């Protein structure tokens, strides 16, 4: 029942690919809220 | 309602609320203020941090 959050932002010089280092992810945030989830989505910033 | 001023026991008006609490369904979010006391320090004691 708890929705755990970790997150962590990283200044890239590479263009695409993923880097090759390691960088640990710091806590950001629990919720204390039941729900069984199973899928998700994802939003976009679009220009109208 | 027929409240009066003049109205005696049984009919002047009250104000009445209910409160109603929940019994292990969820992580509780509401609750009493726990108590504190201060420190101490330098001294063989016993501690709930
Ligand atoms: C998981 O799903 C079941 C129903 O399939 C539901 O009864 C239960 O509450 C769900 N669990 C949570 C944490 O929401």
């Amino acid at each position: 029942g708890y929705f755990k959050i970790y997150s962590k932002h990283t200044p890239i010089n590479l263009v695409r690919d993923l880097p090759q280092g390691f960088s640990a992810l710091e806590p950001l945030v629990d919720l204390p809220i039941g729900i069984n989830i199973t899928r998700f989505q994802t939003l976009l910033a679009l220009h109208r | 309602y027929g409240f009066q001023p003049t109205n005696g026991v049984g009919y002047q008006p009250y104000r009445v609320v209910v409160l109603s609490f929940e019994l292990l369904h969820a992580p509780a979010t509401v609750c009493g203020p726990k108590k504190s006391t201060n420190l101490v320090k330098n001294k063989c004691v016993n501690f709930n941090f």
